[PDB]
């Protein structure tokens, strides 16, 4: 303040030579002197541009320009060699750039960020890799200060980079980037791709280990979506909070739907917190008349299930209208069926009878996709549960209701499959959905399946030597989940079909089936675990990543006692050519296996060394059996294989801690040597 | 650093599993419908089933 007043007292020439001396003094190596000089350069930049003195020299006239000042000083200040100096330099840079924004000197911004070929995207890419967090905080602040006045057209990749800094694992980085994106979406309301990248950024925030930034995301989405839309009579296009929330759920339809699981977790928090309201029910019922109700209906998929206390007749009428209609959106009808199932405890039988009759007639219609069939059959399980209040009563009612469509589709399969079949005399989709309907029925009546059905689907299996065959194996698995005798009869044929058949999709389905039989019958399919271990070496990477997901689900519950061969497979799968699947493997072990138990690699290291060395004569260990097929799959040895050996070894070293490193150095220098 | 988490690595809610239980031939309830992953299988036009439709489809 005193300098500013004295500079107002100072003439332009005295100011000019004094800026010359201060620019020379900026090259002094004193760190607090440099900090003070850059701070008072920022103080000078708080003032507007000094009046142009044509009597002064060219070196003095160039001091007057603020563009030349920010080109000379803070270009070197942001590119210094000290972290705190660069931190304060970037803070002063953000302050001076918002100062140029308030002085409306956008040409300075274009000259720095997009100079005609020093690139500010490049130095920002440097700043986000800096160790210091507040350097990245100043960097995100200055890159969100820019482009609030300009369109994103041509530079949506900068926004893509912005949710890449939302990825940065610091509390303050997300804790300020979330506020930055929320003020971005209200800076301009009308850009679809900004909202798309926004929702892609914000839906993995709430899975963080830290709880407060998760909650700040939760109520920020509450004020963005829950606290925007009003009653439909109150709703107006001018009320753009409602319009923005409607557009945001319009972007929730067919774009990203895994986030509904995060929404289920969030509503689980608000079910613990009981933050759902009957006023919200009144608002969504008021918006049932709108055509925007379909994402509101899938929001109601679990929200309405908490406490059904109201009248839902208009919803039943709309469901009847779209069920009489033959080609709706499948998601809309499925969500309407699940909300009907969730409110069925309050609904009377006087509507439930005609609902079940309409279901029965349209099931005889067979006018749906298979996802709608699955939603319908679980919803009809809900309708039988709400119909009955006795286990015997729901048993008998579900038995007869499933028996009707069971005998119907059983008669259809006897007319088609048991009779002669041409190459193109059938529609594949009709028969596949018929078998899927019978599989859902046999899921819902395990007591009503007979040995004639067993030999029928065994004859279907006998028509092997494709698309229908894998689904037949899936339905066979659903049945043998309930039938251990059919499981024992089937598993040599299933194991044979695993290592004989050639289509990738049917073997994927066989592995999925027999691993859910592993979840049911671990005590018996523990001997068939090494079939999974040899199937881990597939040609197709999608098969390998799917088996990685299955083995991750097996390891997270810890179904089986831990054997060294399983650990050998966990190590051996990490040399995938595709890096994403392998990195999923290291992320899974780092966030889950290291969390569950830290000492597994400590005992497993020495037998891992022996396993990759083809050494079997150890006195203490190497007692596991081996097959010829896995012997020729495990090309793990030699000069052609040493690189992945010490790559894996140093990965395990960085997994080991310093105390673990000391103890493992003691163990290797005693026992092995 | 931290990538996207696979959605199948999260256990479902308990009340949902109460809402869809699976019973036996004797009629006693043995498990729930959400305890098994073929309910979460997603169809393909070739007839394949995947847990994650988001990602690279096989050729």
């Amino acid at each position: 303040q005193s300098l500013v007043q004295l500079l107002s007292k100072l003439p332009c020439g005295e100011y000019a030579m004094f800026i010359a001396w201060l620019y020379k003094y900026s090259r002094s190596s004193k760190i607090p002197h440099r900090v003070f000089t850059l701070d008072v350069v920022l103080a000078l930049l708080e003032l507007p541009e000094r009046e142009v003195d044509n009597t002064l020299s060219l070196e003095h006239q160039k001091f007057l320009k603020h563009k030349f000042l920010v080109q000379e000083i803070m270009f070197d200040r942001c590119l210094d060699k000290a972290p705190t100096v660069r931190s304060k330099a970037l803070s002063s840079f953000a302050h001076c750039l918002e100062l140029t924004v308030t002085s409306a000197s956008e040409s300075i911004l274009e000259l720095l960020i997009n100079s005609p070929t020093r690139c500010v995207m490049a130095m920002l890419r440097r700043r986000i890799r800096d160790e210091k967090t507040n350097v990245r905080k100043s960097a995100l602040q200055v890159l969100v200060s820019i482009l609030k006045h300009c369109d994103v057209s041509g530079m949506k990749e900068d926004l893509w980079i912005l949710q890449d800094q939302c990825r940065d694992p610091a509390v303050s980085v997300r804790k300020q980037a979330l506020q930055s994106l929320t003020e971005l979406l209200m800076a301009q309301p009308r850009c679809v791709q900004i909202q798309k990248a926004w929702l892609r950024g914000v839906v993995p925030v709430v899975m963080d280990c830290e709880s407060t930034v998760q909650e700040k995301a939760l109520e920020f989405l509450d004020q963005l979506l829950l606290q925007n839309i009003r009653h439909h009579s109150h709703f107006h296009s001018g009320d753009d909070s409602q319009v923005l929330a409607w557009a945001l759920l319009t972007l929730l339809t067919t774009e990203s739907q895994e986030l509904s699981r995060y929404l289920n977790k969030a509503f689980h928090i608000w079910s613990k917190k009981e933050k759902f309201s009957p006023t919200f029910i009144n608002n969504v019922i008021s918006h049932t008349g709108t055509e925007h109700s379909a994402p509101a209906w899938m929001l109601l998929s679990k929200i309405a299930g908490s406490s059904p206390r109201l009248d839902y007749s208009r919803i039943i009428q709309s469901w009847e209208k779209i069920s009489s209609q033959q080609n709706p959106n499948s998601n809309t009808l499925g969500h309407i069926l699940c909300v009907i199932g969730h409110i069925a405890k309050h609904l009377p039988k006087s509507t439930r009878d005609k609902v079940t009759d309409a279901v029965k007639c349209k099931l005889n219609g067979f006018q749906w996709s298979l996802e709608v069939i699955s939603s319908a059959v679980d919803a009809l399980q809900r309708l039988c549960r709400a119909s009955a209040e006795t286990p015997a009563e729901e048993q008998e009612l579900l038995t007869q209701v499933c028996g009707d469509v069971l005998s119907t589709c059983e008669h259809r399969l006897s007319n088609i499959v048991l009779k002669e079949n041409g190459t193109g005399n059938m529609d594949e989709d009709l028969l596949v959905k018929y078998i899927f309907t019978l599989g859902d029925i046999a899921q819902l009546c395990p007591a009503r399946v007979e040995k004639r059905i067993f030999l029928l689907i065994q004859s279907v299996l006998a028509s092997s030597a494709s698309v229908i065959r894998a689904h037949a194996i899936i339905t066979l698995g659903k049945l043998c989940l309930q039938h251990e005798d059919l499981a024992k009869k089937s598993i040599p044929a299933l194991v044979r079909e695993l290592e004989v058949c050639e289509d990738v999709a049917v073997r994927n389905n066989v592995i999925i089936v027999m691993c859910d039989l592993c979840i049911r019958y671990t005590i018996m399919v523990d001997k068939y675990i090494p079939n999974i271990s040899m199937c881990l070496k597939d040609s197709d990477p999608f098969i390998r990543k799917q088996t990685l997901i299955l083995l991750t689900n097996l390891l997270q519950e810890e179904f089986v006692k831990w054997k060294g061969s399983l650990f050998f497979r966990f190590v051996s799968t990490l040399i995938d050519s595709h890096p994403d699947i392998a990195s999923f493997g290291e992320f899974c072990l780092a966030h889950l296996l290291l969390k569950r138990n830290p000492v597994m690699f400590f005992q497993h290291f020495i037998e891992c060394i022996f396993h990759f060395n083809n050494y079997e004569k150890h006195e203490k260990y190497n007692k596991f059996p081996q097959s010829e097929r896995e012997k020729r799959l495990f090309s793990l040895k030699g000069k052609s294989n040493k690189e992945r050996r010490m790559k894996i070894y140093k990965f395990l070293l960085e997994h080991f801690t310093d105390e673990q490193r000391f103890n493992i150095t003691s163990k290797i220098c005693l026992s092995i040597l | 650093i931290i990538p996207l988490l696979p959605m199948a690595l999260v256990a479902p809610d308990e009340m949902e599993k109460n809402n869809n239980p699976l019973y036996s031939r004797q009629g006693e309830v043995l498990a729930s419908r959400k305890d098994f992953r073929m309910n979460t299988c997603v169809p393909h036009p070739r007839g394949a089933f995947m847990l994650e439709p988001e990602g690279m489809s096989p050729m």
